[PDB]
RNA sequence: AAGCCUCCCGGUGGAUGGCUCGGCUCGGGCACCGAAGAAGGGCGCGGCAAGCAGCGAAAUGCUCGGGUGAGGCGCAAGCAGCCGUUGACCCCGAGGUCCCCUAAUGGGAUAUCCUGCCGGGUUUCCGGCUCCCGGUUUAUAACUGGGUGGGAACCCCCCGAACGGAAACAUCUUAGUAGGGGGAGGAAAAGAAAUCAAUUGAGAUCCCCUGAGUAGGGGCGACCGAAAGGGGGACAGCCCAAACUAAACCUGCCGAUGAUAAGUCGGUGGGGAUGUGGUGUUACGACCUCUAGCCUGAGGUUGACCUCGGCUUUCCUAACCUAUCUAGCCGAACUCCCCUGGAACGGGGGGCCAUAGAGGGUGAAAGCCCCGUAGGCUAAAGAUAGGUGGAAAGUGGCUA
RNA sequence: AGCAAACUAAGUACCGUGAGGGAAAGCUGAAAAGAACCCCGGAAGGGGGAGUGCAAAGAGCCUGAAACCGGGUGGUUAUAC
RNA sequence: GGUGCAGAUCCCGGCGGUAGUAACAGCGAAGGGGGGUGAGAAUCCCCCUCGCCGGAAGGGCAAGGGUUUCCCGGCAACGUUCGUCAGCCGGGAGUUAGCGUCCUAAGGUAGGGCCUAAUAGGUACCUACCGAAAGGGAAAGGGGUUAACAUUCCCCUGCCU
RNA sequence: CCCCAUGAAAAGGGAGUCUGGAACGAUCCCGGGAGACCGUACCUAGAACCGACACUGGUGCCCGGGUGAGAAGCCCAAG
């Protein structure tokens, strides 16, 4: 029943409100992640470790430490683009083009919202 | 009620010359006592007060001491010196 | 210091000067107007929020 | 020597071309706020803070639940610091605060400001103070308790224009529009014929299409201009005055009861025969009364009569249940191979879902990378609608 | 152009004693990676050289026409339109 | 189908030529020398001298502007030149009263009433109030102190209710 | 002296007289206490106001010597 005109829809990705900016952040985990889990897809947390497919840097995995959750982009480690001065800057990747590889099982919070998707027992 | 103590370069004289003090309150536009103020926060007899409005909006005071409350002390107890 | 529940717990005499205790201290912070270069610019704020809230629990005993 | 012309290059301006968190139309939903202080302005408020926006001295947000789930600290990247796993920020709902003017109403205003009088506790401070309605107390003293303004257009009702047109212009028309004044609501207005029409018919009103530029009006000039009927939409129809019953009446407070409602009860106060309450208002009649006759489950009375039954109307909303709205949530299929390419969302090959190939995003033109989509699911707490609940009043029918 | 309004504030700045009238103004690439560093000047996102990056038309930042003016290319002038 | 442009003394934006031209004269002022600062000095600063005004270019006082006041640092524009300078920009500070508020004229208003259909209309009457920073209206001056305001802050003498 | 012009009213003060009241009691002096709120910077104009401007326009108001009747002209004091 949403509309489709092209502006409107922008409008929602420019102006997302806190409480739904999981929404640009969510990728693609892998299978054995799934194979003890039951689930495709879940949004991304820090203390986390991810893989790329995409960009003149595919194949890399790092850890999940920086993010940009109003406009939904991430960053990892162990990748950086020299400044003139010298000092590095995080490489800036979307979730988009990424497959998480594992997660942080310390925090009982984040543990329920994976539970609650029907995954199978545990 | 009390808001903040002014520090100018002008106030710190003050203080020391006659032991007066720079204090800036509500714009409660009603007043008989400023006075009454100080000594239930910092047990100090009064002198004298005025009234002063300032063109940025707030509205100060000097109030004077009598010689048995040197205000240079609560000032130190407040802490700008 | 961030006080939320004890000041449900117990009487309104002493929330009082609670109250008045924390209103001077809010001047001790308030000396930034001279550029007091206080480390704790969150103090302020932190100062600012909870002292309306016993301003407001208050109310919750039907003052 | 100027140059002249053309052309290459550069700067000077930014049209073209492209892109768009903007507006514009439509349809459909929804559709009053206000003395418990509006709308409208004026002020303040963050660590460093100008405008906006938000906020009200409880100033970038206070509390409580509900969802949400790892960062948050707006527009908007700095310094510094904090909140966050004892559940943040956000969103929903419920609250709390909520300055000054402002219809602003204690009184006054060329002051968004000053300033009284009572009563309250009392330190801060809190309640009340034009024109009316009905009560306390003296028969003028104060005191108990409840019509004002705004809102985009729309609606109703009074007052009421010229411009032009007639090729001039004065009657006429432009026209009850522009506009003035009053007054509302979410719709208003109107609404039950002293209606029509015409061979004895139809059956409130309103709007839509026709009837129809027909009827009819006017220097017969421009022009103005119906009704009836037919065809559509939803189609709902009840109270008063009188005849006639005649205190059987309505209503304030307190207490009890009643779910706090309504109602009832006890005391209270008011209003009322200069008329409350009871039945009833319609046309070849209607309605009421009387007379006579026929005609209800229990009881009584003298075929007949009466009292208590069901029924009609009205009022009252509660705890509970159901549904709907405020919220988030589920939700398929490839990132497989080669090449180009800074990036593949491109070219070739290969494979798959589809009830979902609307659409958007992601380094380009991606159904299968991500959201969303078709379809389905969510409630503490509220709001809406329905059922489930309670009470009061008026109570035969027909015939002459 | 689109309602005036797409922009840091739009009935805003402003013109008017007043009822009122009423503006202008979008684009850095995906990531500021905003040119570290060395020379000139005092400085200026100024010069030069280097560097980032596909690309720098790198802040005055998409593309970038003419009217214009400057350097150059090619002809060409002081007896003449 | 908002549809093909050279004009419409079209509109809007950019830029031409006259062109470094006019003007930066005219109302009786005028500077000169030496030193300093700073990149840069006719223009800014220091010294001396000199000319002019001198019932005004001096002195003190409003309505108005609203920080135009002061301190510190600056110069792309802003200044009719320049500019180290400024009423300009940038970083900070700054007005205190026992010695206007009250009353009232011209008048005005708000209400009660007299009309108006109504009014945000008029209103002769009555009532209540507004109406002067030069009208009237209790009472202080002196000295002294900050860059910045003072009969207000420090001292003495007071004074009025 | 002039007028066919007769030249504002309140509040605010002070006093006088008569009534009632209580006996203590001051318009005397002495000691003590208090006295809202708000105006308060600067400029008054050949640069601070208006006239679109750092504008010979207007809007003000009031106030040394000599020479000289002089606020005329000149020059020079203060600045």
């Amino acid at each position: 029943m949403i509309s489709s005109k092209p502006s409107k829809q922008r409008k929602l990705v420019y102006n997302l409100p806190n409480h739904l900016r999981y929404k640009l952040l969510t990728a693609r985990l892998s299978e054995d992640l799934e194979k003890q889990y039951g689930i495709k897809r879940i949004s991304i947390r820090k203390g986390d470790s991810v893989k790329l497919m995409r960009g003149s840097q595919v194949g890399y995995e790092g850890k999940v430490v920086e993010v940009d959750r109003k406009r939904g982009r991430v960053a990892i480690e162990g990748l950086t683009k020299k400044k003139a001065d010298g000092t590095p800057v995080y490489v800036w990747v979307h979730a988009s083009k990424v497959i998480i590889t594992k997660l942080d099982t310390g925090d009982k919070e984040r543990m329920d919202a994976i539970e609650r998707k029907r995954k199978m027992r545990e | 009620i009390i808001k903040e103590f002014l520090a100018t370069e002008k106030a710190v004289k003050l203080i020391e010359s006659q032991n007066t003090l720079t204090i800036i309150v509500n714009r409660n536009t009603t007043k008989k006592d400023i006075k009454n103020e100080v000594e239930k926060l910092f047990s100090v007899k009064v002198e004298k007060i005025n009234t002063l409005i300032t063109p940025k909006g707030e509205k100060k005071a000097y109030v004077k001491l009598k010689q048995e409350y040197k205000a240079s002390d609560v000032a130190h107890k407040l802490g700008m010196l | 210091p961030l006080e939320v529940d004890e000041l449900r717990k117990m009487d309104l005499k002493q929330l009082k000067e609670r109250l008045n205790e924390l209103e001077m201290q809010l001047l001790k912070l308030r000396v930034e107007s001279r550029m007091g270069t206080l480390k704790n610019t969150a103090s302020i704020k932190n100062t600012r929020k909870d002292i309306a809230r016993i301003l407001t629990v208050i109310g919750e005993k039907s003052k």
